[PDB]
């Protein structure tokens, strides 16, 4: 059998720069004095997009900035100049012995000035309270790097008891990250207080930016 | 150019068969070999086999076989992929390939003897101390709903753009996800703003428009 | 007494015909007719050399007339024993080829044309003339450029290689040409 | 007696040997040798059938031998005569080869190589497999795809064709592929 | 031998849009089912350029917007779309039987919105009157369309006698149609008088335009 | 890629003969036929002949057998092409190319029993009526020269944006054409402009500043 072993598995690199994507082999895949050597690209909620095969040769109608090489067991993926939209995962593959597999794959981050999360506290829907729920969502959109962590506290006390948190990927739009957190309760505790606070600590200020709530207006 | 038009998802019990068709068009059916493929956990592509839709002849990884079995309709230019004696751990996306270009959009199977709920859509409207941001962002709620996945569009595929999906959180057996819409100020409550979710497994579409509170 | 020089005359010169028609020209029946000639040669050959070597003249004459025919005898059976080989792995009547034991399926306008294949190489070349398809010197049918087949296959005794289109290129209207590079392979 | 069917015995096992092994390498000496054995062919024809109308068994068989014997002699002329046109047009010694009458020349690192072809046609393909060059179907040696000749000719009675390189792609590093379309002629 | 009739002798077509030039061989230059019949471009001062061979094979580094066509007697060559550096001579060879014949060629001109001559009038060198010559020279750059007429006014009276006038081609950066009227006289006429004027007549405004210079501030 | 090379001008009197080379460069000389065509009065290309130069056998156009004669030196890689008895048809412009792609740069033949002259170079300076504008117009005059051509450049090759150079026009058997430059008002007289007119039949190279009357 044959493992591809990707590495790294993460990269960041800035626009315009060179990505370089290694997949070592744990025995060589030469046949014939050749390599057969596939390079997958798989954007978020797509299939995988072939662009190199036979370890060098550009699928038809794949940009010119992709190129492959490496043979023996340590083969390689060259990205140049590393534009906005190849924020993805890259995937190596071996079409030379069954079964033929892939590798762990490594996610393309893009770097891109830090900007600040556009945070904004929703307050619960009276829909969802006539259900006996209630759960305040926080948005903390266009933000850059992807570290960031959310403070929940009600009445000046931190919470940390169903804070649900769901970060999406990379944006190829404008290759930023966005967040979103959920503080779910019930009716009785969400009434047993009045003052919700949702602020974000990012290494994009000094402090962090907070945003709050409070039902005595709304 | 090539198409490969896969059946939708399928909520399927631990222990029953399912078939995931892959209808082929643009091309004659028979003349290519059509591959299987399988990705778990959202990364691991996993390879299962190959058939020849001329003379029928398959070829199978070692792990799958026996759990998958590869047939062909060239009727209905149809390729089969019948799972046999599911497990949660074949829980994932399987794609038909065919020259390793053209693909299938992903048949997301998933193996659990759960049930299935419609979510139970909310809606966000910013309260009146949210109005820092000098274009207003509203969002949906899609909550407690079961299984994966459901398609959350604003106004019916109007906006494509400035939306924000993110992805659900199982937990408690039951999927949640939100939605961010960021339109300007002067366009809400100016023009009507709805998150029209469609939820497949249970047929299901909410059409949810937010009010200001 | 002299049928054999005169059958054997008849025989070269079939095989001249053959070869000046069968060259420029690769009707499929035409090649049809060359592979059972080629087929023919061998028996031909065992033949002449028993035949020698049962009127020997003298002993070592008729020792390496046998050994001869013994050696022509065992190619076609191990020939024979290939082609069997690779009719099992296809179970197609063109395994049975004398003139190799690889076999190129093009799968054309809804049918596959499998043809003998001298060699399983890296790179195999499609050239339309006029309208005319000829993939790896075989005579395929009209064909154009546009609806030209994006996958092909190389078949072998326990080995499957698969092909995709490379470049395409259009010449002179209705003439054309382009390649296959293989891009996986299938043992057993 | 039978010193001519083991002749003919020895030379079905030499055309054989040539067959199964020029096919598949096409070595140049290897390929000169081929050629010599093709042109043999014709005299053993013409020799098979004097031979067997001089010990006619009937009137019939001798009439249709001689026949035979002349058609293949009035054959041989003419490819002889077009042959020498062919040398007097290009004044090589590749124009007498018995394949045909129609010559490829390759403008190869400071040299020429010409080579017999059997067809002129608007397509010539050139595939290069592990740095080694064929261009229709003859090793010219080894070669890579950058330095690959902008222009090649064919050369063939009262009529020179004048191919120049259409599009090229390289394949696997060191294999490659590219194609020769015709762009002007030129009469006598 | 064979003449290739191609037309038409001149073409004007503005940017963005298609042109279409012809050219029709006296007899048919089919050979073996197939049309030899390169097209090519010349710029003023520069070599010509190869576009089509085959009569329908684009070089290699042409753009795709030039298309070979027709068959028989008749050819074609179309460029789509008409861009900035187009304004050229296209010319169609035969390469199929000795001697290969060109056409005529014809000139392809871009059409452009009107603009004015900036009219420009210099006095004859007082280096050249040294020598016992004179030549008023008037430079009418940048307009459109080609055609311009200058009329040469000395104390109010016009001059027909040695008025050599020099276009350019179409330039490439701008397409514009430049023009140049020089004058040229011996001393003894050129001191009989002391004003000179260059009116160019033009159709992008009602009026002809007039510069001038009299020899009083000299 | 490759290169072609050709002799410059060259002015030849009637009833002469002259060799015009083509030097290759980028490939193997032998490789390739190198074909020579003829552009008469500027627009009308005429074949001439082709050698092979690897064995050197020709073919003429009929109508210039017996006018030119092609040869090669394989030492040197430069192709010859000789014209004999040349007439004031035979002046013209002669490319060499090799596979219809790559061209020489054309070598200009004059044939005339007219005299050689430099060029009286003048300057161009504007009077008071172009002196209230923007950007100011300059000129040269190139004057009274044989034969073609002449190189006018401004500030030797500094300026290239906005120069004009008139094609000359025949008079008196001398030739006579006129070049402007149109920069800003600020760079000029502040920024020194020179008209370097460089005509190769006669060897001169006169570089003129414009002065301001
Ligand atoms: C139908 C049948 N047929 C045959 N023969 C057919 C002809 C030969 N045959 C198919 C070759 C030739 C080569 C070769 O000549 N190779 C040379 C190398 N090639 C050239 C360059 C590279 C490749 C190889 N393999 N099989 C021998 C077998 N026998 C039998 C009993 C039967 C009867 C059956 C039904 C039981
Ligand atoms: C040196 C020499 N040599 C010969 N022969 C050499 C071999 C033959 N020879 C060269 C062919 C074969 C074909 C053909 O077999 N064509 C078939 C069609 N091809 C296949 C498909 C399309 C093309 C054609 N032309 N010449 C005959 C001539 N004789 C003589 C007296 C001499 C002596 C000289 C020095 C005076």
């Amino acid at each position: 059998d044959i493992v591809m072993t990707q590495s790294p598995a993460s990269l960041a690199v800035s626009l315009g720069q060179r990505a370089t994507i290694s997949c070592k082999a744990s025995q060589s895949i030469d046949y014939d004095g050749d390599n057969y050597m596939n390079w997958y690209q798989q954007k978020p909620g797509q299939p995988p997009k072939l662009l190199i095969y036979t370890t060098s040769n550009l699928e038809s109608g794949i940009p010119a900035r992709f190129s492959g090489s490496g043979s023996g067991t340590d083969f390689t993926l060259n990205i140049h100049p590393v534009e906005e939209g190849d924020a993805a995962t890259y995937y190596c593959q071996q079409n030379n012995e069954d079964p033929y597999t892939f590798g762990g794959g490594t996610k393309l981050e893009i770097k891109r000035a830090d900007a600040a999360p556009t945070v904004s506290i929703f307050p619960p829907s009276s829909e969802q309270l006539t259900s006996g729920g209630a759960s305040v969502v926080c948005f903390l959109n266009n933000f850059y790097p992807k570290d960031i962590n959310v403070k929940w506290k009600i009445d000046g006390s931190e919470r940390q008891n169903g804070v649900l948190n769901s970060w999406t990927d990379q944006d190829s739009k404008d290759s930023t990250y966005s967040m979103s957190s959920t503080l779910t309760l019930t009716k009785d505790e969400y009434e047993r207080h009045n003052s919700y606070t949702c602020e974000a600590t990012h290494k994009t200020s000094t402090s962090p930016i907070v945003k709050s709530f409070n039902r005595n207006e709304c | 150019e090539v198409q490969l038009q896969q059946s939708g998802p399928e909520l399927v019990k631990p222990g029953a068969s399912m078939k995931i068709s892959c209808k082929t068009s643009g091309y004659s059916f028979t003349g290519y070999t059509m591959n299987w493929v399988k990705q778990s956990h959202g990364k691991n592509l996993e390879w299962i086999g190959l058939i020849n839709p001329y003379n029928g002849d398959t070829s199978y990884n070692q792990k799958f076989k026996g759990k998958a079995t590869l047939t062909v309709d060239k009727s209905s230019s149809t390729a089969y992929m019948e799972l046999l004696s599911l497990t949660s751990e074949d829980s994932a996306v399987y794609y038909c390939e065919v020259i390793n270009t053209y693909w299938g959009q992903g048949t997301l199977v998933t193996v659990s003897a759960a049930k299935t709920t419609p979510p139970s859509v909310y809606p966000l409207a910013p309260g009146s101390a949210a109005q820092t941001n000098s274009m207003v962002t509203l969002g949906c709620l899609v909550k407690g709903y079961f299984p994966e996945p459901v398609t959350v569009t604003w106004n019916s595929g109007s906006l494509s753009s400035g939306v924000h999906t993110f992805p659900a959180v199982l937990q408690s057996d039951l999927y949640t996800l939100s939605s961010s819409v960021t339109v300007p100020s002067s366009t809400w409550p100016s023009e009507t703003v709805t998150c029209n979710v469609a939820h497949p497994a249970s047929s299901t579409k909410v059409d949810k428009k937010i009010v200001p509170r | 007494l002299e049928q054999w020089n005169l059958v054997i005359g008849f025989l070269f010169l079939t095989w001249i015909c053959l070869l000046q028609f069968a060259y420029a020209n690769r009707n499929r029946f035409l090649y049809i007719i060359k592979l059972i000639f080629l087929w023919l040669l061998w028996p031909v050959t065992l033949a002449c050399f028993v035949l020698a070597a049962v009127y020997r003249i003298n002993w070592i004459t008729g020792g390496i007339a046998i050994a001869m025919a013994c050696l022509v005898g065992l190619m076609w059976l191990s020939y024979f024993i290939a082609s069997f080989r690779l009719f099992a792995r296809t179970r197609s009547m063109w395994s049975f080829n004398p003139e190799t034991n690889i076999l190129l399926n093009v799968p054309l306008h809804g049918t596959i044309l499998t043809r003998p294949l001298l060699e399983s190489e890296l790179v195999i070349g499609a050239v339309i003339l006029r309208g005319h398809l000829r993939i790896a010197g075989h005579h395929l049918g009209r064909c154009d450029i546009k609806d030209l087949p994006k996958e092909i296959t190389v078949a072998t005794s326990r080995t499957l290689s698969y092909y995709k289109l490379g470049a395409s290129q259009r010449v002179a209207g209705d003439s054309g040409f382009a390649a296959y590079s293989r891009y996986r392979i299938g043992n057993y």
